[PDB]
């Protein structure tokens, strides 16, 4: 008719701003993860280096 | 600019639903039941008119039959 | 005062104040002399039907679009078409009022020269400015930055914006749109043995257009489903009764955007010169251009024809960004939604080309820093 | 009618889901910061403290 498709249209641009939504703090969390473990490989190179100075 | 998104979309967004919603129950109630009605309506009075012309038609066949 | 946004486009003429939400008066730009003889005297019969009023008797006309392909080539026609749509449509004389045109990119420059000596002389308004169609669209989507894509019923141009530097060297137009569409479609119905010749005709296959065809996701899927089962077949009727039915002729008139190689144009669809405008762009740019791609005008109204881009431009690009297509319901409209947004700036008050300046300079002076 | 009840809470369904999606990876991408914080602080001292054994 005239009102359904309107309400459709409202419930599928909630539906594209959701997906988006979720999409974007997928990669934000894929990013964060990958930034935490590099900084945790320097911190072992880095006590492996400790390490030898101390020998 | 992109602040007016807001206030030109979520205005509609639910101002709009809800005034197409309320035309759409309107229309239905105005519509729908007063036809069905009125229609029943036309057709008793169909049927009188049917059964005035059954007796005319019989009274005059009956008369004029020479 | 207020100004007034006309916008001529090809097809459809859409005109109204500066500052509303919707044209207030759409109508096609149709011309049509009658072409029989005509024998009853004192009918009041007119020389000339313009605009919607050409559409209800065009069974005796003979409409001729007086803008073929963005340019103007009959500039009578396109006079009769102006002054219906300011005294009658909107009933505002001109005399009062600036004005907001609209052209595509890349057209001839004595097409806007002769627009604007006409608004200056014949009309005498006190002030004109002609405007890229692309740049509203992009106004009326509320973005900075963005490659539009706007394919209207004339010609389909795409112009790349960002941070509102337009780049001139990369734009992309194409002569493809919705008329050739109609064309074909009117050509491929004959496959079944419908045959529409007539100018009138051509309305109906249009309106055949816009009510059943829709862009496929996968052609050849598509192509492969409705030669076995009938679950496509939709019926229309004509204006006269004897139903048609529609088969795989539905997906296959608007396939011709991504195939051009359909009608023998030789470029590539429209799934690709997207892909090549944004490649002209720098390197630095070219992921803000590919997560707002805009589309716009008419023929971008297909059903499915957002996700099947989106397929396309996501084959051709590289698989890390992000391709994103934004379709606003009001996509017809767009254009001029931003023409009354750009009209309606403060800012923008002092751009016009006051009569003035045109006085002391001619028609040339559109070309120059009043752009 | 039918179409409108199944296409509508689906939309909905999608919507809810993309939402609930997007705040577990918004509460996982907190989290990984703050530990990324707790090793850039860590990695400072064990800096200081090799160069002092180096010296
Ligand atoms: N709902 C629709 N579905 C498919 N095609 C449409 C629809 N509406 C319009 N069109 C096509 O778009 C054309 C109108 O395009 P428009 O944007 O008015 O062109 P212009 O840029 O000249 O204004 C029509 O000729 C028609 O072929
Ligand atoms: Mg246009």
């Amino acid at each position: 008719m005239d009102a359904i498709k309107k309400k459709m249209q409202m419930l599928k641009l909630d539906k594209e701003n959701a997906l988006d939504r979720a999409e974007q703090a997928e990669a934000d969390k894929k990013a964060a993860e990958d930034r935490s473990k590099q900084l945790e490989d320097e911190l072992v190179s880095l006590q492996k280096k400790l390490k030898g100075t101390e020998d | 600019d992109f602040d007016d998104i807001h206030r030109k979309r979520m205005e509609k967004d639910l101002n709009e639903l809800q005034a197409l919603i309320e035309a759409h129950f309107e229309n239905r109630k105005k519509e729908e039941e007063e036809l069905v009605s009125l229609k029943d309506r036309i057709e008793r009075r169909r049927a009188e008119r049917a059964e005035q012309q059954r007796i005319r038609n019989e009274r005059e066949k009956e008369r004029q039959n020479r | 005062t207020t100004a007034l946004v006309c916008d001529n486009g090809s097809g459809l003429v859409k005109a109204g104040f500066a500052g509303d939400d919707a044209p207030r008066a759409v109508f096609p730009s149709i011309v049509g002399r009658p072409r029989h003889q005509g024998v009853m005297v004192g009918m009041g019969q007119k020389d000339s039907y313009v605009g919607d009023e050409a559409q209800s008797k065009r069974g005796i006309l003979t409409l001729k679009y007086p803008i073929e392909h963005g340019i103007i080539t009959n500039w009578d026609d396109m006079e009769k078409i102006w002054h219906h749509t300011f005294y009658n449509e909107l009933r505002v004389a001109p005399e009062e009022h600036p004005t907001l045109l609209t052209e595509a990119p890349l057209n001839p420059k004595a097409n806007r020269e002769k627009m604007t000596q006409i608004m200056f002389e014949t009309f005498n308004v006190p002030a004109m400015y002609v405007a890229i169609q692309a740049v509203l669209s992009l106004y009326a989507s509320g973005r900075t930055t963005g490659i539009v894509l706007d394919s209207g019923d004339g010609v389909t141009h795409n112009v790349p914006i960002y941070e509102g530097y337009a780049l001139p060297h990369a734009i992309m137009r194409l002569d493809l749109a919705g008329r050739d569409l109609t064309d074909y479609l009117m050509k491929i119905l004959t496959e079944r043995g419908y045959s529409f010749v007539t100018t009138a005709e051509r309305e109906i296959v249009r309106d055949i257009k816009e009510k059943l065809c829709y862009v496929a996701l996968d052609f050849e899927n598509e192509m492969a489903t409705a030669a076995s089962s009938s679950s496509l077949e939709k019926s229309y009727e004509l204006p006269d009764g004897q139903v048609i039915t529609i088969g795989n002729e539905r997906f296959r008139c608007p396939e011709t955007l991504f195939q051009p190689s359909f009608i023998g144009m030789e470029s590539a669809g429209i799934h690709e010169t997207t892909y090549n405008s944004i490649m002209k762009c720098d390197i630095d740019i070219r992921k803000d251009l590919y997560a707002n791609n805009v589309l716009s005008g008419g023929t971008t109204m297909y059903p499915g024809i957002a996700d099947r881009m989106q397929k396309e431009i996501t084959a051709l690009a590289p698989s890390t960004m992000k391709i994103k297509i934004i379709a606003p319901p009001e996509r017809k409209y767009s254009v001029w939604i931003g023409g009354s947004i750009l009209a309606s700036l403060s800012t923008f008050q002092q751009m016009w080309i006051s009569k003035q300046e045109y006085d002391e300079a001619g028609p040339s002076i559109v070309h120059r820093k009043c752009f």
